[PDB]
């Protein structure tokens, strides 16, 4: 119901754009051994790159809804980014479960 | 051996009657497996609006190389190639050949369609096709680029930009080229800014650190070819922690730009197809 | 009894074959088939390329006989030779760029155009693996770093630079080793060429116009048993001339590599 | 039943498949039980050796 | 206590054993029969047996279903410790150099890092091979 | 998974405020955190 | 001798991929070679049910709606090795000993093991693979309850 | 060439004896001759044993060696198999480093862990059997920085001086695995390669453009970073900037330093031998394109 709750992370040039964001991250020195959960809630990339995929397998399936018998003569099949997702099945939507 | 991928996205009539002209292409593969997404072909996954050049070359450099031979119901045959048999690849088309041509592959920079593009596109995804170009013309392509990133940093000056107006015209056998310019919107490339710092940090230590290191070689003799250089270094002209990392951190620097340099070889032309619609080639790596 | 696909065909091939027209001014020695051809890059639109003999290489070579140097003068005096010095000779210490070897001929048509048959890898050998041809290297330009033969040696095509003079004559040295690796080649060279350097230093102490280059390329080209290496005699156009022939040599032609 | 039985793959090596029987009638049946058995080919029989 | 609030957020790996449902006939497969790779002879000569089988889904409908079921056992170790920035971010340090050192005093950590060629190397390349580090994970704190 | 620690409680014994937070492991003993 | 002790070496349990469970989502079709089938399409042809009860409502369709579908081919390749230095034994037919027959019949097991440790025992990777394709076949169940 | 090697034992094999070398069964086996029948003393690297205790010494005589994959245990000889160019055939792995898949590999010589578990795994009356480690490309050549970096490093400093660094250069650090390195310190074939190598750095120094030099300097107030930052610190010792040149002398003053780029990277270059593509999920075999 509120519009939003921590101004140090969902607002644009906060702490977390300029710390766990790869675009600003690239201007510190920075190592791959030490994989940060939270990087990806925080990049430009990875959330879009990630709800494209969704958006777009969403409609997928809605093309599948039908059963053939009613629908057009088409195949019916798991759409990319499917099964794939599981691994990621709280961060592909970056809905932080749990 | 044959390699296969599917393609999920319905095929049209008029995509697959391009598709069939590619019975053979130099088409990458992040990984080899038995079975495959067409989201993994091509350079495409790897795209960026950012980085540009010098990472399409760095991830393409581990791609695994595969040509095409026949397409089935939603379904590509990939065959690889064995190393050192003769096979049929098609050109990219920017640059027609002639026979002993050595052959290397290069990162995508299209100046509208190729001699050889028929655009394919199956709902937003795209096939991005690497070159396959001459070594001499991939050398001096990488030359023209990384002195674009030096250039690049002070564009104001009227002699620089008519030398980025000369130097953007590459040239070969009734060869009209105009050379992308990497950085867009004046801002350098995040590729540009490190590769050049590659070099230009070795430029600056390696002309501070080269006597102490030769000082302890001249008072030994030998062939005392050695000794004689430092007459020369001498004309452009003390802690221990910083004499340690700063080696360290000179090693770092070279070491990623040799990949900029070293290119090593996939084909070789010797007949050539009329109108260099293909080309008989050696693969090799 | 049925199917019998092994009565179908006389003889597989490994060689990779290809057919290369030839002017009939280069033909001479070439007829032999144990030559390398080299493309050259013209700077003329016409031709760009042109195809050449390592002998031809050896009229303008430094380290190469005076006396083999005035035979030679007599030999290519033709349209190919002298269009050759007009071209490769004003290139500027710069030959592994303008040139580039294609292995070494399996059969030479006459004619006016000589087209012949030259293998890129493999065996080079008469059709139904009759008369085994053998490669011959020009008789100066062979040596060898170690004086003792090795149990199987591979070939190499180094081209060194001199810088000495304002006019570089550069050499060429075919040479067989057991040596296997290339840094540790690299590292045999860096003593034995001393003077060669000396002289990519010695350029940079008179002229900062113009950049020093290598002291030597380095590229595989195949390999050879060392009782398969020979030193025999060869005749062409009655002018007879002595060569470091070998006799079953696979053809491998690496890429060149350039270095200091 | 099986993708493909064992004696289909004897031709591919070009070794008969009439020769294992040939083997059956040479080995005397005696010899090629104990020894059927002492190399686990009928576990139901099977004893340590 | 100062004025601040500190989430960690924390990666597991559960390790899941999926159930898996499908129809009748579902599927159609066809099996070509087993061609055999004869490779050159070498004494210990091996051989590449191979085959194709083609897949064509009967079922006009979505036959099969999956779900997530069970957890046989978890392969995160399920520990809690803040991320060492000094270790994420070696290049890092206070301008004044005994006031750095006093931090490293009270942080643990040594003495700053040298160059690394993951650093110059992720500098250029965006991390998406690299995703899966396989190394222990722990909670990242958020101010 | 995410949880909160060192939070201020919106609305006479007085509140005592939040300094530390406790977790769970795998082995089921009381994880610490500060 | 002075002294003695035991040896043993199992044969690999039996699986076949339709003895197995598995096999009835299976419909197997044996063949000679995946060459001639080129087209990856197949066509179904479709029966539909009718509901003859309205008065005024006739089905548009004769209910003969053909539904095209689309092959997915997969490779089947393992390495295998087998031992021709004892495979000249079966070359030269040797019957002159009986330890010549028992190293002869030695050869015969061992070979035929050989061959039966990787033949059958593809059916591992033969029911591994149809799980492969039937796992691409199934959408995950949360999309299918709002589906 | 020959497509195989074979080989001879003297000491006889028991149960175990026979059974690490079956557990051996395709990996990596260096020889020196390529003899059609190899004696078993010439087998191994232990053949170059030196009481001196070096390691690039070691390095630089394996250099020549030929590789030859292990196959089938027969019993009483090895049976090498010579590796083709181009193709692919199954490695075990053998060095204490985790594999990734598609990783370049190369022949490292072998060095003690730290805790050291002395597998030698093969024993006869002296002889061993030291198989070369096959290591990532990175790790093969990070490793070669730090015996370079040790051999200038040397140069006019106290023992105390000569070591202070050694503690963090000769614990080098990969993969949460770490490994101790002794090292020959001089051993000659570490100065040939210094010489060779300052050579480079000399005309490193001397090829570069007046403006590719000075392009720091001409970033330096163009940018503000942490890297720039670290950039900065060892350039200086203790603003203007000029612009001039005509254009076409950057195709060459760039063109001759790329071949001394390779000169002086070369030294730490390796030959790469091995391309994994199936990693096995034991962590033990992998296939790889492309041999020696």
């Amino acid at each position: 119901f509120a519009a939003t709750h921590n101004p140090w992370a969902s607002q644009a040039g906060c702490l977390s754009d300029v710390l766990y964001n790869t675009r600003h991250r690239e201007r510190l020195g920075y190592n791959s051994k030490f994989y940060s959960p939270c990087a990806q809630y925080f990049n430009t990339e990875e959330i879009i790159a990630a709800n494209k995929t969704l958006f777009k397998t969403i409609d997928e399936y809605l093309l599948r809804a039908k059963d053939c018998i009613r629908g057009d003569t088409d195949t019916q099949y798991v759409c990319v980014e499917g099964t794939e997702q599981l691994i990621e099945n709280p961060c592909r939507l970056t809905q932080e479960a749990l | 051996a044959n390699i296969f991928c599917t393609f999920d996205h319905k095929l049209s009539i008029a995509d697959v009657g391009k598709l069939t002209k590619l019975v053979a292409a130099v088409v990458p593969i992040p990984q080899r497996l038995h079975l495959i997404k067409h989201y993994q072909l091509g350079l495409h996954q790897f795209v960026d609006h950012t980085r540009g050049y010098v990472r399409l070359r760095g991830l393409l450099r581990n791609m695994t190389l595969t040509l095409m031979r026949r397409v089935e119901g939603n379904q590509i045959l990939l065959h690889v190639p064995t190393h050192g048999l003769l096979y049929t690849v098609l050109n990219t088309g920017p640059v027609t050949w002639e026979k002993g041509d050595a052959l290397c592959v290069l990162p995508p920079l299209f100046h509208g369609p190729l001699a050889r593009e028929n655009l394919l596109t199956l709902g937003q995804w795209e096939l991005v096709l690497p070159w396959i170009v001459p070594m001499p013309l991939a050398l001096e392509i990488n030359q023209r680029l990384l002195i674009m990133g030096l250039f690049s940093l002070d564009r104001s000056y009227e002699e620089v930009k008519a030398a980025v107006q000369q130097l953007q015209t590459i040239t070969f056998r009734d060869a009209t080229f105009t050379i992308p310019d990497p950085v867009i919107d004046q801002h350098l490339l995040i590729d540009m800014k490190t590769a050049c710092l590659s070099m230009s940090m070795v430029a600056n230590l390696a002309s501070e650190l080269t006597m102490t290191y030769v000082r302890k070689l001249a008072l030994e003799d030998s062939s005392m070819l050695l000794v004689k250089c430092q007459e020369l270094l001498m004309r452009l002209d003390v802690s221990p922690d910083d004499e340690i990392a700063r080696l360290s951190a000179l090693f770092v620097m070279l070491r990623q730009l040799d990949d900029l340099i070293r290119e090593q070889v996939v084909f070789t032309v010797c007949d050539v197809s009329p109108d260099n619609k293909s080309a008989t080639c050696i693969f090799k790596g | 009894n049925t199917i019998s696909v092994r009565y179908l065909y006389h003889a597989d091939h490994q060689a990779l074959t290809a057919r290369f027209f030839v002017p009939e001014g280069l033909v001479e020695f070439e007829a032999q088939p144990g030559a390398l051809l080299i493309r050259m890059e013209t700077g003329c639109d016409s031709p760009r390329h042109l195809y050449i003999s390592l002998y031809l290489l050896g009229i303008r070579a430094s380290n190469v006989s005076a006396s083999t140097r005035c035979l030679l003068e007599s030999v290519y005096t033709a349209s190919a030779a002298r269009a050759a010095l007009q071209w490769l000779d004003l290139g500027p210490h710069l030959l592994h760029r303008r040139l580039e070897t294609l292995g070494c001929v399996k059969t030479v048509s006459l004619g006016i155009t000589s087209l012949l048959t030259c293998v890129m890898r493999g065996y080079l050998y008469n059709t139904l693996k009759t008369e085994v041809f053998a490669l011959m290297i020009p008789k100066d330009m062979y040596l060898t770093w170690e004086e003792t033969r090795g149990r199987l040696q591979y070939v190499y095509l180094i081209i060194v630079y001199d810088y000495d003079g304002p006019e570089t004559r550069p050499g060429i040295y075919v040479l067989t080793s057991s040596i296997a690796h290339w840094q540790t080649l690299v590292d045999v060279a860096r003593g034995k060429f001393a003077r060669e350097r000396c002289s990519f230093v010695n350029r940079r102490i008179t002229r900062p116009r113009q950049i020093p280059l290598c002291t030597g390329v380095i590229q595989k080209l195949g390999w050879c048993l060392a009782d398969d290496i020979h030193t025999s005699f060869l005749v062409h156009k009655e002018l007879k001339l002595s060569v470091v022939r070998l006799d079953n040599f696979s053809v491998e032609l690496g890429d060149f590599r350039e270095f200091v | 039943m099986e993708n493909w039985s064992a004696l289909e793959l004897l031709p591919k090596v070009g070794i008969p498949t009439d020769f294992l029987t040939h083997v059956k009638t040479s080995a005397g049946e005696e010899m090629f039980e104990a020894l059927r058995i002492y190399y686990g080919d009928d576990p139901e029989r099977y004893n340590i050796h | 206590h100062p004025g601040f609030a500190l989430t960690a957020v924390r990666t597991d790996t559960f390790e899941v054993d999926m159930l898996l449902y499908s129809g009748k006939s579902c599927t159609s497969v066809i099996i070509n029969n087993p061609i055999v790779t004869k490779e050159e002879r070498d004494i210990s000569t091996t051989y590449h047996v191979t085959q194709n089988i083609n897949t064509v889904d009967m079922g006009l409908g979505y036959t099969s279903n999956t779900c997530v079921a069970y957890v046989n056992r978890v392969r995160t170790d399920m520990g809690v410790r803040v991320q060492d920035l000094f270790r994420v971010f070696p290049m890092n340090v206070y301008r004044h150099d005994e006031v750095d050192r006093w931090i490293r005093h009270a942080a643990g950590v040594e003495r700053p890092q040298l160059l690394d060629t993951e650093t110059i190397s992720m500098l250029t390349f965006g991390s998406m091979a690299a995703a899966t580090v396989h190394g222990q994970k722990a909670a990242c704190e958020l101010i | 998974f995410f949880f909160p620690v060192g939070l201020y409680l919106p609305e006479t014994v007085r509140n005592a405020l939040p300094t530390t937070a406790y977790l769970l492991n795998r082995d089921r003993a009381v994880q610490k955190i500060d | 001798f002075e002294a003695i002790f035991g040896t043993f070496c199992n044969r690999l349990e039996w699986v076949y991929f339709l003895t197995s469970g598995l096999a009835a989502a299976a419909h197997a079709i044996k063949f000679h070679d995946l060459n001639k089938l080129t087209t990856g399409k197949m066509l179904f042809h479709v029966q539909v049910p009718r509901v003859a009860s309205g008065a005024g409502l006739p089905t548009s369709r004769q209910t003969t709606i053909m539904v095209t579908k689309y092959s997915e081919k997969s490779p089947i390749t393992i390495p295998f090795e087998l031992s021709a230095a004892c495979l000249t034994y079966l070359r030269e037919t040797f019957e002159g000993t009986i330890l010549d027959k028992i190293l002869n019949v030695e050869a015969m097991h061992t070979v035929l093991r050989a061959l039966k440790n990787t033949a059958d025992a593809m059916e591992r990777g033969l029911i591994h693979s149809f799980l492969q394709t039937l796992l691409r076949k199934a959408p995950p169940y949360f999309v299918v309850q709002t589906l």
